[PDB]
């Protein structure tokens, strides 16, 4: 019960009224990538994220019974390795899914 | 099955019937239903559902359960013990009185017939007739979904088209296949479960040859009185209550012996007529009269003294509702008094309120009432209305009402699949879906269609789900007498007098209407008349609105959502910010959002005397997708019309309507804030939520994880300020348990 209190206190401490877009740039670039059916512009964003951003990003994938985001994201990586560029990173984006 | 009980019962039936009780068999063979007995036995053998159509006093209800039962007793197959007969009745008094009469027709032989109703019931063994209410069988279907523990199901009085009898018939389409030898969609054998539909002569073809016929019944039997003369108000002399009393007195002196059956509207006028004939040249006839009240909530229907003909020298008068029209049959009647009035329940689909109103009787009902005087001798029917009122007022709905109340109710009788429920004329499946979407928006159902805990409270409440929710919110938010009156009514300088009673800064129309009632209850004596003149009010409607308030409290306490003070159920600066949240809880998802710079106090230019602010607003809603982003404006009857300088930018409405100049108008409105809304849209599918997003989020585990949540609404859905929320990720989902 005492351990719940620290989280409540941090939330109370920060009450910024600033509004940040409801849909993040990532999920929005995933969404346009899937609709377009070409992620070549998507994967150019995944190179330029920080490693700090990528763990925050791939954990933040909408997973549900229909599984739309995960299947969109795998089809980015398969379309990556067909281009053969950046063979190191796209397999680590693959392995980071399975963790 | 058990063989030694069978041959014991087979022997005992023949011993009693042949040589101990052939005097009420003579009475049974005088009923028209006996003439077709053998044919009914062969018809149920060859056909697994059959329909018996029969007019008032045919004997269908009393005799047909006995015949099939006696047939199984006299036979090696069907044996006695596989014989379990269940008989559906629409009204409690009919189920008790038919069971008691059938018991007298079978003597002291043993438990052969009983009844089973809500709170007054016995079980039964194998070998047994059971008269029960429709809503008993619908509750039993929660454990016996396909009716395993009964061998024949008799649906009586199906012509009245009660919601339960229509539901059971649609369920029978689903049920008859898997008990009755349909093995994987193919018909392989003779259907084990037998069914009998029984009906009066009112739209027999809805149940014997219509579009939705196929699960009802393929063979039809029509089972057939002395002349009953028809008199109308032209040949009678009786204008009102104490005049109906004058009539009972008139046919005492003339019109030689026989019982008087007085059809009245309902319990309130039953009470006044019973008093006029017991505490009255009036007292000349008190002691010569036996006056009996008859109603579904009174014990008389279950007592042998009503069906008993009176002591010598005394005239029997029966003061009854529509219960004596088809459900309860008293054989000594010769004089029928028809008031032409009765009560019915109307659901208004756009208003969400169920009303219980005083209607006029149907042409069919009036003729059915005439047939209650022709059983013992030639009789007379005294109709207390003009022959013109027979033509115009008297009728000779499921396709023209919003259906949300019914869809929610069917799930308490265990009828989950609404689309699979047949009726004599089916509704559109678009209507059925729209009502489910409304129920899902309120959170009465989940987004897989299953009943919620709130939806169960809402189905036990005797009013539409939107306003049953509004009452339940007034429990929590401590404003009960105010809200119960509002909900009751919809179920059933003059400018500064208006702005004084609005009470600023409270701009709520609904709170305003209570503040008018609080002011009405503050104008005692002669001040009442000059108050209603000063403030442009309707005294009589204010009295009705107050009468409905009490009702809302009586119903909510009886559904166990309010406390009671010594058994009694009572409806009785205000938290104007709390009230708007509760109003929002009933009007959700109908939300509108006002937009700068054209809507606000920028438009304060110039029109002298009657200043007009010019309002740029669209609707924001997800449960009415077709009004999403639609341009709207206030109606001129609404007080928000032409106003500026409002404290929030968000409002909710009941009704939105397009009229002259194509300006889509909101008829009635209330100013609401975003934090009140948030919780209102958290019920289910309508609220749109997003992933967590600076501020860190602490996750205790897989489920437990708190973070800022960006909830969306809704088609068009607007965004909203993030709400620190506790989301217990259940079933791999971040659903918000509570707003922190």
């Amino acid at each position: 019960a005492q351990k719940k209190l620290d989280a409540e206190e941090q939330m109370n401490k920060f009450k910024v009224t600033g509004r940040l877009g409801f849909e993040s740039h990532f999920t929005k670039q995933l969404r346009e990538g899937s609709q377009s059916k070409d992620y070549s512009s998507l994967l150019a964003t995944l190179i330029n994220f920080s490693p700090a951003a990528v763990d925050l990003e791939i954990r933040s994938l909408n997973s549900f019974e229909p599984f739309d985001e995960i299947v969109w994201f795998i089809d980015a990586l398969t379309q990556g390795l067909k281009s053969n560029k950046n063979f190191e990173l796209y397999e680590t984006f693959m392995s980071l899914l399975f963790k | 099955a058990y063989v030694p009980i069978n041959e014991n019962s087979t022997r005992k039936a023949f011993y009693v019937e042949v040589s101990r009780s052939d005097e009420i068999q003579k009475a049974r063979i005088q009923l028209p239903v006996f003439g077709e007995e053998h044919k009914i036995m062969e018809a149920i053998h060859h056909n697994d559902v059959v329909i018996i159509c029969g007019e008032t006093g045919s004997g269908k209800t009393t005799q047909v359960p006995q015949f099939l039962y006696e047939a199984g007793f006299g036979a090696e197959d069907s044996p006695d013990y596989p014989g379990m007969v269940g008989i559906t009745q629409p009204r409690r008094v009919a189920a008790v009185s038919m069971a008691e009469r059938v018991a007298n027709e079978l003597g002291d032989h043993g438990h052969k017939v009983g009844y089973q109703i809500r709170f007054d019931s016995t079980a039964k063994e194998d070998t047994k007739v059971k008269f029960m209410t429709d809503g008993v069988l619908l509750r039993e279907m929660m454990h016996d979904f396909k009716l395993t523990k009964y061998s024949s199901i008799i649906i009586d009085e199906a012509h009245e088209r009660n919601i339960n009898t229509d539901i059971l018939i649609g369920m029978l389409s689903r049920c008859v296949r898997l008990r009755a030898k349909l093995h994987k969609e193919n018909p392989i054998e003779h259907k084990k479960l037998k069914l009998i539909i029984m009906s009066a002569t009112l739209r027999v073809s809805d149940f014997s040859e219509n579009k939705t016929l196929f699960p009802i019944a393929p063979p039809v039997l029509q089972v057939d009185q002395f002349p009953v003369s028809i008199h109308f108000n032209r040949r009678t002399a009786f204008n009102y209550t104490d005049e109906a009393f004058r009539k009972t007195c008139k046919i005492h002196q003339k019109l030689p012996p026989g019982a008087i059956l007085v059809f009245l509207t309902g319990q309130q006028e039953i009470t006044h007529m019973v008093k006029r004939l017991r505490k009255e040249e009036g007292q000349t006839a008190n002691d010569p009269l036996y006056v009996l009240p008859l109603y579904s909530l009174l014990p008389t229907k279950e007592q042998m003294r009503v069906f008993q003909k009176p002591p010598q020298g005394s005239r029997l008068c029966i003061v009854a509702t529509n219960v004596a029209e088809t459900s309860l049959t008293i054989p000594g009647v010769r004089y029928v008094v028809d008031s032409g009035r009765s009560k019915e329940r109307k659901y208004n689909e756009s208003n969400g309120v169920q009303s219980f109103e005083v209607g006029w009787v149907s042409k069919a009902s009036a003729n059915q009432r005439s047939g209650r005087a022709g059983r013992t001798g030639p009789g007379h029917c005294y109709r207390l209305y003009s022959s013109a009122v027979f033509e115009h007022d008297f009728e000779q709905e499921i396709l023209r009402m919003p259906v949300e109340s019914i869809v929610l109710q069917m799930k308490s009788m265990a009828i989950h699949n609404i689309i699979n429920f047949p009726f004599p004329t089916p509704p559109d499946r678009v209507a059925l879906s729209k009502a489910i979407q409304l129920l899902q928006y309120l959170g009465a159902l989940d987004n897989k269609e299953m009943i919620t805990e709130d939806g169960k409270k809402m189905s036990l409440f005797p009013l539409s789900p939107r306003f049953s929710k509004m009452l339940l919110v007034s429990d929590e938010k401590a404003c009960l007498p105010y809200i119960v009156a509002i909900v009751s009514a919809l179920s059933v300088k003059f400018y500064k007098s208006r702005s004084q009673f609005s009470k600023l800064d409270k701009f709520s129309d609904v709170f305003r209407l209570l503040s008018v009632v609080s002011a009405m209850d503050y104008v005692p004596k002669e001040q009442k008349e000059i108050f209603m003149k000063k403030n442009f009010l309707r005294g009589k409607l204010m009295e009705e609105i107050v009468k409905l308030r009490k009702q809302l409290m009586y119903i909510i306490k009886s559904n166990t959502s309010k406390e009671n003070i010594a058994v009694v159920i009572r409806n009785e600066v205000i938290q104007i910010k709390l009230l708007k949240q509760m109003i929002c809880a009933g009007f959700v998802d109908h939300v509108a959002v006002r937009a700068d710079v054209l809507f606000p106090d920028d438009a304060k230019i110039t029109n002298r005397t009657s200043i007009i602010n010019i309002p740029y607003i669209p609707v924001l809603a997800t449960r009415t997708p077709n009004i999403e982003d639609c341009f709207v404006y206030i109606h001129p009857t609404s007080i928000l019309n032409n106003l500026g300088e409002m404290p929030p930018k968000y409002m909710l409405y009941y009704s939105l309507h397009l009229g002259g100049n194509n300006k889509t108008r909101m008829n009635t409105l209330c100013d609401i804030a975003s934090t009140p809304l948030a919780n209102i849209a958290r019920k289910g599918l309508l609220l749109t939520y997003s992933k967590p997003l600076g501020l860190k989020t602490v996750n205790l585990s897989p489920t437990e994880r708190y973070c800022y949540v960006v909830p969306r609404f809704g088609k068009i859905g607007w965004d909203l300020n993030p709400i620190a929320v506790h989301q217990k990720k259940q079933k791999g989902q971040w659903t918000v348990i509570k707003f922190i």
